[PDB]
């Protein structure tokens, strides 16, 4: 698939199909690209495991259909799996799309006022922590004197953490020094499935 | 041990040229066929070029044929990729690989940004708590890295000693300037007890700044 949300201990399977037979020569490999790392080959020649790769991984298939199976998923398995052929098998070498993984998602839960240092530059950024939450889906709203603000908000999510399998988000609201000083209350409001009512953090000048 | 280390990336204007190098160590470099693989922002892996230790020297992706040259210096254990007539489509992380069938070893990768926008150093602002409600147990500190170009910046806390409980958020682009933030959660007895600092490196502008987190008055 283009996804894959599996709980630890459960099995996972990834399928790969090629438009032309590639059983000849080599050459079908599987790569794993953990967050913030370079791709790493796990299987080559369809079913041969690379050194270090756990027994949990098994590759099979023939001709045009390939499958990568993980008998028991562990936290360290998260990332992006790619299917690939040999550059000298069919030329040129090509890779499969995205290991089934694509998403969203970017705040902060803990709120910060602009630093004095920034105010001097004639700018004002309010920053708003939303750390260690799951699922990734979450909605953050900014209110300035009770009024919702859409303009000038930058959101940004971290990849799933391999240590606790949670996500964290950062939300920044940037205003001019002049506009920041014409208002009193600044609120960061988070809507997440874990709470019936949105979680609110704010401060008043 | 085996290692590949790339260098030579950065900002380049459309039509301009760049030369990436890869430095190999921990294996007989002359023995292996080496490649460059690229990955455009938020996209997939794409083979670029190969050089085999034969009599000849190379294969290229069609789109880069005539613009890119892949070469090696076996005496210096280095692989090279010469990039001319760079297009916006060329922006991506370039990885050096030492395949055996099969890319078994990858470099960390180096980001190449093809853009007209100017290099702009980041303004780094220390984010100290503005409330006393969050005291004791765990205190969260922030670093705001604002108005830089191009990517990337590196953010560490206390030169790397502070690794756990760190969330460094992916940068957002706005008017050819990136902004990111990083939070760190430490025991309240660590801060402001001992110094906490964020270390920001923006090699594109050779910017290297440290911002100690000092409590507000």
């Amino acid at each position: 698939p283009h996804s894959a949300s599996g709980p630890p201990d459960q099995t996972v399977t990834i399928s790969c199909s090629g438009s032309s037979s590639n059983i000849e020569g080599n050459t079908v490999n599987w790569y794993q690209q953990f967050p913030g790392k370079a791709p790493q080959l796990l299987i080559y020649g369809k079913d041969q495991r690379p050194s270090g790769v756990p027994d949990r991984f098994s590759a099979s298939k023939s001709g045009t259909s390939a499958s990568l199976t993980i008998s028991g998923l562990q936290a360290e398995d998260e990332a992006d799996y790619y299917c690939a052929a040999w550059d000298d098998s069919l030329n040129g070498w090509v890779f499969g799309g995205g290991t089934k993984l694509t998403v969203l998602g970017a705040p902060t839960v803990s709120i910060f006022p602009p630093s004095s240092e920034q105010l001097t530059s004639g700018g004002a950024s309010v920053v708003c922590f939303l750390n260690n939450f799951y699922p990734k889906d979450i909605n953050v709203k900014w209110k300035i004197d009770g009024s919702e603000r859409q303009n000038g908000v930058l959101n940004s999510w971290t990849d799933q953490d391999s240590k606790d399998s949670t996500y964290s988000m950062s939300s920044t609201l940037t205003l001019t020094k002049d506009e920041y000083e014409r208002h009193n209350s600044y609120t960061c409001e988070a809507t997440h499935k874990t709470s019936t009512s949105p979680i609110v953090k704010s401060f008043n000048r | 041990e085996v290692q590949l280390q790339q260098s030579g990336p950065e900002l380049v204007k459309p039509g301009a040229s760049v030369k990436i190098s890869c430095k190999a160590s921990g294996y007989t470099f002359t023995d292996y066929y080496i490649n460059w693989m690229k990955q455009k922002p938020g996209q997939g892996l794409e083979w670029i070029g190969r050089i085999y230790p034969g009599y000849g020297n190379t294969k290229y992706n069609d789109k880069f044929k005539g613009k890119a040259t892949l070469t090696e210096d076996t005496s210096s254990n280095t692989a090279y990729m010469q990039l001319n007539s760079l297009t916006s489509e060329d922006t991506a992380v370039y990885f050096c690989a030492r395949s055996l069938t099969f890319f078994d070893v990858w470099g960390a990768g180096t980001t190449v940004t093809v853009s007209s926008a100017k290099t702009t150093p980041p303004s780094v602002y220390p984010l100290a708590p503005g409330s006393a409600a969050q005291t004791n147990s765990m205190v969260t500190l922030g670093c705001l890295v604002k108005g830089y170009f191009p990517e990337p910046v590196t953010v560490t806390w206390n030169s790397g000693s502070l690794s756990s409980g760190v969330h460094t958020f992916p940068a957002v682009l706005q008017s050819d300037l990136y902004t990111l933030s990083s939070s760190v959660t430490v025991p309240s007895s660590t801060w402001p007890s001992e110094t906490v600092t964020c270390n920001v490196a923006h090699p594109a502008s050779s910017t290297k700044v440290d911002k100690k987190i000092v409590p507000r008055d």
